[PDB]
RNA sequence: UAGUGGCCUACCAUGGUUUCAACGGGUAACGGGGAAUAAGGGUUCGAUUCCGGAGAGGGAGCCUGAGAAACGGCUACCACAUCCAAGGAAGGCAGCAGGCGCGCAAAUUACCCAAUCCUAAUUCAGGGAGGUAGUGACAAUAAAUAACGAUACAGGGCCCAUUCGGGUCUUGUAAUUGGAAUGAGUACAAUGUAAAUACCUUAACGAGGAACAAUUGGAGGGCAAGUCUGGUGCCAGCAGCCGCGGUAAUUCCAGCUCCAAUAGCGUAUAUUAAAGUUGUUGCAGUUAAAAAGCUCGUAGUUGAACUUUGGGCCCGGUUGGCCGGUCGGA
């Protein structure tokens, strides 16, 4: 239809904001950059209504026109900006500072956390390639061209990519063990040490993955995230650590652990 | 439908222009005042062409100014109030009928009620009403609108082909009189 | 009728004339008290012809 | 074995089998060629109004025993003559023919309720004005 | 245009409304309970529609079935947190033996009367209008309110718009500035 | 506001904006309503600043009587104030001068009607204003 | 071409689709969640707040540009059609608010960027996108249109059952009551809002039945509710289907009076349901409509019977409880 889109509308935008079915007409549109349209939260959606900083949207670029808010250790500023998976929010504020990963029901959350892992970002290699002059790169997911890797990583490990300048200081391989993370699909938010892989030459790859509690489940390839080990995160994961509680104990422990 | 663009077109030929096209429009109010100087004029101060300048104390009852908007020639007998024989005859070539609504007058049951079964029982070539009161916007403070209310019901009590009945504060229901000639 | 005369007003004058139509009883004492008053016109005692019966309370 | 295919690979028998069936109940070929669009005057409408041509001439099928104060009308988004019908009746004073009515059926889309042929409309608003409180004495009833 | 509120359309017309029998037995808790309409009796016989097709879908699934084990468990925790599901009687066996007098009656249209400071299902009827009748702090000013089994026990008087104190009101200042007092003026 | 209870519960305190923004009860019983401007000079000084940092938005009741609900800003400066409250509740204040527009239509109208000359308009003035003056 | 390609083009080959329904025709056909349904299945509709497609009156065509076969962009044709000083010169409300015409059938030429957002070089400007107000019985929700005694009784009980002592309690007749008491409506007041309305708020003021009065359809069967009384006795009437009036009308005009639903009840068409009258579930063909004149036959639809039982070693997830050593539980 004549070129891109401009406009998101009300009950057009994807679930994982939590926009009220009332009030207003549209959603913040986000722009384009280091993620996708359909998993962004850009900074609005995290400013006026996670966090109520601010009110209304003129109160929000009252923020973003003064410099405050950070995401990955540069001065963003664009209401509509796709701060998605796993960037780290610091603020210029009353300095308390956020991750973006996160619940068990594939939703962001407020994500306090320390100065130690502030300092870097990861992300998962989605491509290794031979570039010009011979160069060996790697691409991580969001948008990052990082030059001249260790030749020994492949695709689909990730990394651990500092926000200062862009140096890759160590990798995880992947095999079974690999404490995990999805970015996709259903069972997204979830965690659990990956069982194994399946080929399927032309074909989706898919895996086998348990979790805390022993619960296996099979999500696609493209969709899986290995930051581990036995139990070895290399950030600090929130509260409830990501391990699907169902709907039954949700009633057990919202109504009858903190229900007396 | 194109029979029916023919439907639509031969009867555009005696009522639309200036050569022998202007109507007659005779304004009798249900009411002894309100008095069709004002009417012809304090209504016309939202129109602002030169009726005003013949809204003359010698009557002409032939008002051919040619208002500069709509683009006709027209023609507004005012008669006198008693003169109750010709009311009821030169409503044959009258077709815009327009009665006059007040609140400062009961409309009478031998003046007002029977003037409307008089003009009505002959046939009411077509009734547009309007109410042309000045003087009435200001009888309550405290939702005043039943000074309009029971004048909009007045006309749809016996002769209800209007819907609401306009008041004299309005900017284009003077030219929406130009509209209904038009 | 009289619109300003009598009938401008949504009601007051319904008719509320002094001089009755049915000898000071016309009120029906509307909604809930008439559904009241029919409640307690069919569960006090009543019965009144032998079961099946025409069209509106009379003699046999 | 029932007249009928059972097998589990019949079914292109089946769904052409009604199919050649349906067209045996009424209400399917009277929807699916629209004949309601190339007839019943109303053309699937609910109402219409049109002229009152003229008083109207009594053929008997069966039974009502007067001339029935019946009104010939012509519509005007068709212009399709039918007789039609003023319930209450009577009152044959007040409005000339050429005049406005607005028609409604009597519950079968009519075709019968008195001797009046093809009377099957029921007049519910004459020139606007309607006709329950007009046979409520506050304004009064039409001629043809 | 923005999004598309919803509505429901709480009343279910019956199929035969020339039925005798059921109009003799449909008008006798209208002036039990106090009521304006069948539409009054109408709303409990439509809470009735979806909770005894609720309750009559749930049993068709065999339990081990958790769905049962949740949707079912707290509809059963709900009517009792009104008072009219008894808690001697839950396993959503006798919800269906439950009709119409049961939710009926568990309203301050009723509970004014049968908890003292009644005088009449009539006089009571026109106080909760006249909001001379209170819960915790906030006048439930509807009859059908559906007193949630709790406060029931803090029923109190308003303390505005007296016979439960602090004032008199519009008529007294026409009539014991006139008479009651001022005999002489 | 008999009863006075100012209770200040959901209280945030925002640096970003130097606001202490915060929702407000006021126990009214047997009087009416608890203005803009009469609040506003009384939780103002035992609330830690003045009365230029102060502003009212929410406030109607509880259907009965007594209790309502506000929602109450105090800045932690004054020309805070200036920059960071939205023009119409100072205009509500008179801590804004409120430049009169002249409408929407109006407004409409005169964009539109300048938007027909290129340039500045002042050979018009000049051009044919002598010309068929003849 | 941005690129695959009969997308063309030049020579070749003679193919390709089809009774497994080609091709052709009609659509009152924009496709997907919705609706009415409600034993289940089936049925009919889907312009419509979201997604995708298409168009800016109908067909072409091109520029700028990352992006358009763009129309609040352009050129031409075709259909219209404005002013004119007779010399172009001007133009697309299937955006908003309005007009005409068409219908049965559908709002006010308001206020404003406060909000949801969008655009810009940009905290600042613009936004009929949008919000708010006005019309608005679409559809939906909650609820006005009025109290409790006393007093004359009727009783049902019943009090102590020496009931055989009168009324503790009520059913209504009671218009005799009895003062206290209030809202719809008018209002300071301030909240309310970008500015105002209202709506929770709030002091002052406004009720007695004549108050401040709830209508709408019926009153022969299906279909509650009189064979009441007058005028009416085929004269109209009444009838969705049947059925009465010819003079003893429960069915006519009226007076009563009553019956339902209740600020809501009718009517018109359309669909769904009951409708095993579309039947795969789940009909029917001797006579009620329906087995053909009888064989051969292809496509289709089905198609005979056979292929590793009985028992041992334990593991014991679950239950019976004499165990009850925990006094609802292993």
């Amino acid at each position: 239809a004549r070129g891109p889109k401009k406009h998101l509308k009300r009950l057009a935008a994807p679930h994982h904001w939590l926009l009220d079915k009332l009030s207003g007409c549209y959603a913040p549109r986000p722009s384009a950059g280091p993620h996708k349209l359909r998993e962004s939260l850009p900074l609005i959606v995290f400013l006026r209504n996670r966090l109520k900083y601010a009110l209304n949207g003129r109160e929000v670029k009252a923020i973003l026109m003064q410099r405050h808010v950070k995401v990955d250790g540069k001065v963003r500023t664009d209401t509509t900006y796709p701060a998605g998976f796993m960037d780290v929010i610091t603020l210029d504020a009353t300095n308390e500072n956020f991750r973006l990963v996160y619940d068990v029901k594939g939703r962001f959350a407020v994500h306090r956390i320390t100065d130690e892992e502030a300092s870097y970002k990861l992300g998962k290699v989605k491509k290794v390639q031979l570039g010009k002059k011979g160069v060996p790169y790697v691409v991580t997911h969001d948008g990052r061209t990082i030059r001249y890797p260790d030749p020994n990583i492949k695709v689909n490990d990730t990394v651990k990519i500092d926000l200062a300048s862009g140096k890759i200081t160590d990798f995880i391989k992947f095999d079974a063990g690999k404490l995990v993370y999805v970015t996709g699909g259903r069972n997204l938010g979830r965690i659990g040490t990956i069982v194994h892989k399946e080929r399927h030459d032309g074909g989706f790859d898919l895996v086998h993955i348990k979790d805390s509690l022993d619960n296996t489940f099979v999500t696609r390839l493209n969709n899986v995230f290995v930051i581990g080990e036995q139990g070895k995160p290399y950030i600090s994961l929130p509260k409830g650590k990501g391990i699907k509680l169902s709907i039954a104990e949700e009633r057990d422990r919202r109504r009858a652990q903190q229900g007396l | 439908r194109a029979q029916r663009i023919l439907d639509s077109i031969e009867n555009r030929k005696l009522f639309e222009g200036k050569n022998g096209a202007a109507k007659i429009i005779t304004i009798v109010p249900l009411v002894n005042d309100l008095d069709p100087l004002d009417i012809l004029y304090k209504l016309l101060k939202c129109a602002d062409d030169e009726g005003i300048m013949v809204q003359e104390v010698d009557s002409k009852r032939i008002f051919n100014v040619h208002i500069k908007k709509f683009k006709s020639n027209l023609k507004i007998i005012i008669p006198d109030m008693t003169n109750f024989l010709n009311i009821l005859d030169c409503a044959k070539v009258a077709d815009f009928v327009v009665f006059g609504l007040s609140g400062v007058q009961e409309v009478d049951e031998e003046f007002g009620e029977q003037i409307i079964r008089a003009l009505e029982l002959q046939g009411i070539a077509s009734y547009i009403g309007v109410i042309s009161n000045l003087s009435a916007v200001h009888e309550k403070e405290k939702f005043q609108l039943d000074v309009k209310q029971s004048l909009e019901s007045y006309f749809k009590h016996f002769f209800p082909s209007e819907e609401r009945v306009y008041n004299l504060e309005k900017n284009s229901d003077a030219l929406n009189v130009l509209r209904t000639l038009c | 009728a009289k619109v300003h005369g009598s009938l401008a007003r949504a009601g007051k004058v319904k008719s509320q004339t002094p001089k009755v139509e049915k000898t000071e009883k016309p009120k029906k004492p509307k909604g809930r008290a008439y559904k009241r008053l029919l409640y307690t016109r069919r569960f006090v005692n009543v019965t009144l012809v032998n079961g099946k019966r025409r069209m509106n309370p009379g003699p046999s | 074995g029932k007249g009928k295919p059972r097998g589990l690979n019949s079914a292109r028998k089946l769904r052409v089998h009604r199919r050649n069936n349906r067209w045996a109940e009424n209400n399917y070929k009277k929807r699916l060629l629209g004949t309601a669009f190339k007839s019943s005057p109303f053309g699937g409408s609910s109402h219409a109004k049109g002229i009152v041509l003229e008083k109207l001439g009594i053929e008997s099928k069966q039974p009502n025993s007067a001339i029935r104060k019946c009104v010939r009308v012509q519509l005007i988004k068709n212009g399709k003559k039918v007789t039609a019908f003023v319930p209450n009746d009577g009152c044959l004073n007040f409005v000339d023919e050429n005049d406005e009515v607005l028609l409604a059926g009597f519950g079968r889309k009519g075709k019968a309720k008195g001797d009046i042929p093809g009377v099957r409309f029921k007049v519910v608003k004459v020139s606007g004005v309607s006709l329950l409180a007009l046979w409520k004495e506050k304004k009064e009833k039409p001629r043809s | 245009p923005r999004a598309p509120r919803t509505y429901s359309k709480t009343y279910s017309t019956p199929k035969r409304p020339y039925e005798s029998s059921r109009l003799d037995a449909e008008l006798k808790l209208a002036g039990e309970f106090g009521l304006k309409n069948k539409k009054e009796i109408y709303r409990i016989s439509f809470q009735l529609s979806k909770i005894r097709r609720a309750a009559r879908d749930l049993l068709t699934r065999d339990e081990k079935d958790p769905k049962r084990l949740f949707e079912g468990n707290a509809l059963i925790r709900r009517l009792v947190r009104v008072g009219v599901l008894s808690e001697d009687k839950k396993k959503l066996d006798y919800v269906l033996a439950l009709k119409v007098e049961d939710f009926l009656e568990r309203r301050l249209q009723t509970q004014v009367y049968k908890l003292g400071l009644a005088k009449s299902v009539h006089h009571a009827r026109v106080l909760i209008t006249q909001r001379h009748i209170a819960v915790g702090k906030q006048i439930v000013n509807i009859p059908s309110f559906m007193v949630r089994l709790d406060s029931e026990k803090h029923i109190d008087f308003a303390p505005t718009s007296p016979f439960g104190g602090a004032r008199p009101g519009r008529v007294a200042r026409r009539n014991a500035a006139r008479k009651a007092e001022a005999s002489g003026e | 506001s008999d009863a006075v209870t100012i209770r200040t519960r959901k209280v945030i305190s925002n640096p970003l904006l130097a606001r202490k923004q915060f929702v407000v009860d006021v126990l009214h019983p047997n009087r009416a309503n608890v203005s803009k401007d009469e609040l506003r000079e009384k939780l103002a000084e035992v609330y830690k600043a003045e009365k230029d940092a102060v502003s009212v938005f929410g406030f109607r009741t509880q259907f009965g009587g007594g209790k309502s609900v506000g929602f109450g800003l105090v800045y932690n400066s004054v020309a805070e104030a200036k920059k960071f409250e939205p023009t119409y509740r100072l205009v509500r204040y008179g801590l804004a001068e409120k430049v009169e527009k002249a409408s929407r239509q109006q407004r409409k109208q005169k964009k539109n009607r300048d938007k027909k000359i290129f340039g500045t308009g002042k050979r018009l003035a000049k051009k044919v204003a002598r010309r068929n003056a003849d």
